[PDB]
C-alpha cells in the first residue's frame, strides 16, 4: 500500500463492494444527400455487399440492428448500415460482381463487452429515421482502479 | 426480466443467497463430472417465477 | 408553450423526456403582433430555447407524481 | 440500491433483516442502536450496513413500467 | 454447483471468527500504546477474568 | 486615496442566462428589422407584392440561437459560455 | 500471531473515480498510420500510439 | 415484420416497414426493441 | 551566392505545385471529399492567376 | 495507362483476391496463405470529422472574411474587394438562387431535406431554352416542387403560388416540362395528415379517410380535372361522420374550398357511402 | 457560495424619484460652497444631487426595504467618511442572506 497505495479486500469485492454499472449509448442515422444516394439500415452480408468490417454480423436482425439483451463482444456490428454506390464510379476493386452497395457498420468498441441493454428507433426532425444503442457492462473494481 | 435492475445485478444477488448443504460431499465437482454443463449427481437446477400482481 | 413542428408539417406539444431522445431542441415559438402603416394580425418570427424548470416550462409546477409520469426525475 | 447480501466486512447474512428493522421504527418508534440490539447485528461491520443503506430502488418503482 | 470460498466469497460457509489468545498481555507479544497507562485506557477482554490474573 | 483595488467583488458582476440571451438576442433582432427593410425597400421600389412570410426570415431567430448554444460561440468575440451538462454524479 | 503494534481502524466513506485501468491500458505493434505524415495516429479508442 | 415496443404503451408492434411509425391504440412516437426470444446466460462467479 | 542565392530569384516567377502527398486529399465515404486549405488556395490562386491573365 | 492497383497473393494467385483486412494492425493478408500482401495501411477516419459538392462541383470558390489583426480599413476593404471577382461564374445566380430556396423552404418551414432536394432540381436543369429564362421562379418554386415531391412531401400549389405569385400559367407549363427534362435526364397521398394537422385532431382520422379516399378513383369518378378538389372530398364526407363541428365555414377558410365544391363532391360521394361502411 | 444570489435587477425609477421627495437637492441647482458638507447621493453609479442630513436618509431607506417598499436586492451603501451615499439596482450583482 505504500506510496499512496491500498490493498482491498478480496471478499467484499467478491461480495460486490464498490461495484458499479456502465452505460454505453452508440448512436448512428441515415442522411440522404439529395435524395438520390439512400443511406439504408439493414442487416447487411459478406457478399452482395463490399469492403466490409471483418467483425461479426450475426448478432443483428433483419433491420440491421442487435436485439437487447444480448451479450456482445469487441469489434462486433452493432448496427448495419449501407450506402449505395454507381457501379461504373471509382471501380474500386471487386466493384464489378457486387454493384448494390457498401459497408458503413458502426461496430462495436473492440474493447468493449457486455449486454445490449435497449435499443430504440425513432426519427430526427427531418423525419429521417435513426437509432441510438445502449449497452449495459459490469465494472467490477481491480488492480488499477483509482479511489 | 422486467424490473428496475441489471440482469447480472439480480443474477450476482442470486449468488450470495445461502442455501442448506449439509450432505456437500454427496455431491460432485463440477469439474470433475464428465457431465453436459452440469448433471443430478453434479449440481442442483433452480427455478424462480415472480410477477407482480 | 413548448412544441415541435415535425417532419411533416405537423406541431404538437413537446415533452422534454422525447427532446433528449429525439435528439429535438427543447424551444418555443415567438409571435409578435405587427402594425402597419400607410401614409401620405399576430406575426410568427421565431423559435426559442427554454431553460428547463422554467416558468414557461411544461415541468414549470407539475406533481412528483406527475413528474413520475413524465419520466423526469423530481 | 436495495438491502445488500450479506456484509461485505463480516458475511452476516443481512438481507432478511432490512424489513424487520423498518418494521421496528414505523411501528415500535425505536432508536437505530437500540434496534439493532433487539435486531441482532450485535458487532458492527453489519451494524453499518443497515445503518448507512440507501433504498433508492423505491423511488425507482415510481415509473410507470 | 459446489464451490469454495477460495474461489469466490459465495461459498463461504462462516462469517467473522473472533481469535485471542493471551487475553492478559503476559506473554509480551504486543505493546500497548499509551498516553498515562495502558491499563486505564486498554479495556479488558471479555475472557480476561477467564484466565489469571 | 489608495490606487482603487480592481479586483474588489462589489465592482464585479455576473451575466447569467438572462443577460447573455439578451444581447445576443439584441443583435439577432436588430438583424432581423434590416432584413425586413430590405424586402420592404424593394417591394416599394418595384410596386410589387409585399408577404409578410417573404418579409421575414424565420430561422434567423432558430437557427441562430440554437447554434449560438450548441457551441459557446456568441456572435469569435467569446468562447466557453455553454457547456454540456456534466452528470457524473448528482452533486456534480 | 499477534501483531506487536496497535492498528488504527474504523469505517470511512470512500468513492470511486473514472479512471478505471481498463480505459487507460493500451499497446501498439504497427498499427495504422496518419495520412499526412505516415506517422502512427493517436489515441487509444482510434488505436493510437 | 418485427415485434417493437410502443413508448409507454408496452404494446405488441410486429410491425414491418411501411407502417405507420405510431402506436396501436395510440398514437405514440417512440419505438423500443423487443427483447429477443432467444436466452440469455450468466455467470455470478 | 549567384550559384543557389540570385536575388532576382527572391522575386517570385513561377511558383510551383506541391503534389498531392504535401496535400492529400481528405477523401471521406467517397463523397465527403475534403481537401486541404492548400488545395484550394492552390486553385483559389489559380484563379486569382486565371484573371489577370485573361483581363490584361 | 490503365492507372490500376489491385492486390494478388503472388504465392496464390487463385482469383481475384479472397483476402481480408487486419485494420488494427494496418494490413492485408492472404486469408488462405497468410502472407501479408500490403502493410502501413493508413488511416482515413479522423479526417473528416472536422469538416456545395453536391450541384456546382469543381467550380471552386472560398467563403473568407476580415481578420483579427486588421484595422477597420482593412475590414471594409476585404468587404469591397470580395465582390469584385464574382463575375467569373454564372453561379451567381445560383448563389443567389441557392441561398433563395434555403430562403424559401426554411421560412415556410420545410424540413432541410426539401433545402437540397430543390437544390437538386434546380442544378439538374439550370439551363434550357424552352426555359430561356421563363420568369425565373418557377426554375424556383417549381423545383421546390421537384424537391418537396421527391423530399417525399407534398404542398398544394396554392400554398406554393400564394407563396411565389408566377401567375401560375407559365409556372405550371414550364413545370411540366421539368419532370420531361427529369425524365430525359433520368399524388394526394401525403396531403391527408398535414390537413388535419392545422385542425387538431387525433391520429385515426387519417387512415379512416385513407379507405375512404382509395375508394372513390379505383370504380369510377376521374373526380377533378385537376382531382386536388376532391383530396378535401375525401376528408369532408369523414368529419360529417364526427360530431366536431369543422362544418365547410371552418374547411373553407382553412383549407380553401368553394362550397360549390364541398357540396357537390360531399353528396354525389353520399349516393355511394353505402359500400363505405369499414367498422 | 451556497447561500449566494444574484440580483435580478430592477427599475431605479421609484428610488430616485422617491429621493427628491426627502430632501436630495437636485444637482442642477447644486452650489458646493453653500452647501459645503453635502453628501453626494449616487444610484448605479450616477450622481443625482446631493443631501444635508444623510443619517436620517438612510435607516429611512432601509426600513422602506425591509418593509418591502424597495426590493431588497436593491443595494445602498452610507459611505460617512466619504460623504457619499450609494445606491445599486443593476442586475448581476452578488449578494448574501445575513
Ligand atoms: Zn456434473
Ligand atoms: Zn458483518
Ligand atoms: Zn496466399
Amino acid at each position: 500500500n505504500q506510496e499512496d497505495s491500498m490493498i482491498m479486500n478480496q471478499s467484499s469485492i467478491d461480495r460486490g463492494l464498490f461495484r458499479s454499472l456502465f452505460f454505453r449509448s452508440y448512436m448512428d442515422q441515415e442522411k440522404k444527400y439529395g435524395m438520390s444516394i439512400t443511406e439504408t439500415f439493414e442487416k447487411p452480408q459478406r457478399t452482395n455487399t463490399l469492403r466490409m468490417k471483418h467483425g461479426t454480423y450475426d448478432k443483428l436482425d433483419d433491420d440491421g440492428l442487435i436485439a437487447p439483451g444480448v451479450r456482445v463482444s469487441g469489434e462486433d456490428v452493432i448496427i448495419g448500415k449501407t450506402t449505395p454506390i454507381s457501379p461504373d464510379e471509382e471501380e474500386l476493386g471487386q466493384r464489378t460482381a457486387y454493384h448494390s452497395k457498401r459497408d458503413a457498420s458502426t461496430p462495436l468498441r473492440s474493447t468493449e463487452n457486455g449486454i445490449v441493454d435497449q435499443v430504440l428507433v425513432t426519427t430526427n426532425q427531418d423525419g429521417l429515421k435513426f437509432v441510438k444503442v445502449r449497452v449495459r457492462t459490469t465494472k467490477i473494481p481491480q488492480i488499477g482502479d483509482k479511489f | 426480466n422486467t424490473t428496475v435492475l441489471a440482469d447480472e445485478f439480480i443474477a450476482h444477488r442470486l449468488g450470495l443467497i445461502p442455501l442448506q448443504s449439509m450432505d456437500i460431499e454427496q455431491l460432485e465437482y463440477s469439474r470433475d463430472c464428465f457431465c453436459e454443463d452440469h448433471c443430478d449427481k453434479c449440481s442442483v437446477v433452480l427455478t424462480l417465477q415472480a410477477f407482480g400482481e | 408553450k413548448p412544441m415541435v413542428n415535425e417532419s411533416d408539417g405537423v406541431t404538437h406539444a413537446l415533452y422534454p423526456q422525447e427532446a433528449r431522445l429525439r435528439n429535438l431542441t427543447y424551444s418555443s415559438g415567438l409571435f409578435v403582433d405587427v402594425k402597419k402603416r400607410t401614409y401620405e394580425g399576430k406575426v410568427f418570427i421565431g423559435r426559442l430555447p427554454i431553460m428547463l424548470r422554467s416558468k414557461n416550462c411544461y415541468l414549470s409546477e407539475a406533481t412528483e407524481s406527475d413528474l413520475y409520469k413524465l419520466k423526469e426525475c423530481p | 440500491m436495495i438491502v445488500p447480501v450479506r456484509c461485505f466486512s463480516c458475511g452476516k447474512v443481512v438481507g432478511d433483516k432490512w424489513e424487520s428493522y423498518l418494521n421496528l421504527l414505523q411501528e415500535d418508534e425505536l432508536d437505530e442502536g437500540t434496534a439493532l440490539s433487539r435486531l441482532g447485528l450485535k458487532r458492527y461491520c453489519c451494524r453499518r450496513m443497515i445503518l448507512t443503506h440507501v433504498d433508492l430502488i423505491e423511488k425507482f418503482l415510481r415509473y410507470n413500467p | 454447483k459446489k464451490g469454495i470460498a477460495k474461489e469466490h466469497a459465495k461459498w463461504g460457509p462462516a462469517a467473522a471468527i473472533e481469535f485471542e489468545y493471551d487475553p492478559w498481555n503476559k506473554l509480551k507479544h504486543t505493546d500497548y500504546w499509551y498516553e498515562q497507562d495502558s491499563a486505564k485506557e486498554w479495556p479488558q477482554s471479555k475472557n480476561c477474568e477467564y484466565e489469571d490474573p | 486615496k489608495d490606487q482603487d483595488d480592481r479586483d474588489h467583488f462589489g465592482k464585479k458582476r455576473l451575466d447569467l442566462a438572462g443577460p447573455l440571451l439578451a444581447q445576443l438576442f439584441k443583435t439577432l433582432f436588430k438583424k432581423l428589422t434590416k432584413d425586413i427593410f430590405r424586402y420592404m425597400q424593394r417591394t416599394v421600389e418595384e410596386a410589387h407584392d409585399f408577404n409578410m412570410k417573404l418579409a421575414i426570415n424565420a430561422k434567423t431567430i432558430t437557427s441562430g440561437l440554437k447554434y449560438a448554444l450548441a457551441t459557446g460561440n456568441w456572435g469569435s468575440s467569446r468562447a466557453g459560455v455553454s457547456q454540456v451538462l456534466n452528470r457524473y454524479t448528482y452533486s456534480s | 500471531k499477534k501483531l506487536m503494534a496497535q492498528i488504527f481502524f474504523g469505517p470511512t466513506y470512500y468513492q470511486r473515480l473514472r479512471h478505471m485501468v481498463d480505459d487507460k491500458i493500451h499497446a501498439r505493434a504497427r498499427g495504422p498510420m496518419q495520412v499526412l505524415t505516415r506517422q502512427p495516429v493517436e489515441g487509444r479508442s482510434r488505436d493510437g500510439g | 415484420t418485427l415485434k417493437y415496443i410502443c413508448a409507454e404503451c408496452s404494446s405488441k408492434l410486429s410491425l414491418s416497414r411501411t407502417d405507420a411509425v405510431r402506436c396501436k391504440d395510440c398514437g405514440h412516437r417512440i419505438l423500443l426493441k423487443a427483447r429477443t426470444k432467444r436466452l440469455v446466460q450468466f455467470e455470478a462467479r | 551566392n549567384e550559384v543557389f542565392s540570385r536575388p532576382e530569384w527572391m522575386i517570385l516567377t513561377c511558383l510551383p505545385v506541391p503534389p498531392p502527398p504535401v496535400r492529400p486529399s481528405i477523401s471521406f465515404n467517397e463523397s465527403q471529399r475534403g481537401e486541404d486549405d492548400l488545395t484550394f488556395k492552390l486553385a483559389d490562386i489559380l484563379k486569382a492567376n486565371i484573371s489577370l491573365e485573361t483581363l490584361e | 495507362p490503365n492507372l490500376n492497383i489491385v492486390l494478388t497473393c503472388p504465392e496464390c494467385k487463385v482469383y481475384p483476391p479472397k483476402i481480408v483486412e487486419r485494420f488494427s494492425e494496418g494490413d492485408v493478408v492472404c486469408a488462405l496463405c497468410g502472407l501479408v500482401l500490403s502493410d502501413k495501411l493508413v488511416d482515413t477516419r479522423s479526417e473528416w470529422r472536422t469538416f456545395n459538392p453536391l450541384l456546382d462541383g469543381n467550380n471552386l470558390s472560398t467563403r473568407i472574411g476580415k481578420g483579427e489583426t486588421t484595422d477597420m480599413r482593412f475590414t471594409k476593404e476585404l468587404n469591397k474587394a470580395q465582390g469584385k471577382n464574382v463575375m467569373d461564374k454564372k453561379d451567381n445566380e445560383v448563389q443567389a438562387a441557392f441561398a433563395k430556396i434555403t430562403m424559401l423552404c426554411d421560412a415556410a418551414e420545410l424540413p432541410k431535406i426539401v433545402k437540397d432536394c430543390a437544390k437538386e432540381a434546380y442544378k439538374l436543369c439550370h439551363d434550357e431554352k424552352t426555359l430561356k429564362g421563363k420568369s425565373m421562379e418557377s426554375i424556383m418554386a417549381a423545383s421546390i416542387l421537384i424537391g418537396c415531391r421527391r423530399a417525399e412531401v407534398a404542398r398544394t400549389f396554392k400554398e406554393i403560388q400564394s407563396l411565389i405569385h408566377v401567375k401560375t400559367k407559365e409556372f405550371g407549363k414550364t413545370l411540366n416540362i421539368m419532370k420531361n427534362i427529369l425524365r430525359g435526364k433520368s399524388q394526394n397521398l401525403t396531403y391527408i395528415p398535414r390537413f388535419c394537422s392545422h385542425l387538431g385532431l387525433p391520429m385515426q382520422v387519417t387512415t379512416s379517410a385513407e379507405y375512404t379516399a382509395k375508394k372513390c378513383k379505383e370504380i369510377k369518378e376521374i373526380a377533378g380535372k385537376s382531382p386536388i378538389t376532391i383530396a378535401v372530398v375525401s376528408i369532408y364526407l369523414n368529419i360529417l361522420l364526427f360530431q366536431i363541428p369543422i362544418t365547410a365555414a371552418k374547411v373553407g377558410q382553412t383549407l380553401q374550398v368553394t362550397e360549390g365544391t364541398i357540396k357537390s363532391g360531399y353528396k354525389i360521394l353520399y349516393e355511394h357511402r353505402d359500400k363505405l361502411v369499414d367498422p | 457560495s451556497l447561500m449566494s444570489c444574484i440580483s435580478v435587477g430592477t427599475d431605479p425609477m421609484p428610488i430616485i424619484t422617491f429621493l427628491s421627495e426627502w430632501g436630495m437637492e437636485p444637482l442642477e441647482d447644486y452650489v458646493p460652497h453653500q452647501s459645503p458638507d453635502a453628501t453626494r447621493v449616487f444610484v448605479n453609479g450616477v450622481w443625482h444631487g446631493v443631501h444635508r442630513n444623510p443619517a436620517r436618509l438612510m435607516e429611512t431607506l432601509r426600513t422602506l426595504r425591509r418593509k418591502g417598499d424597495i426590493n431588497p436586492e436593491v443595494s445602498m451603501i452610507r459611505d460617512i467618511r466619504e460623504k457619499e451615499l450609494k445606491i445599486f439596482t443593476d442586475a448581476g450583482r452578488v449578494y448574501r442572506p445575513l
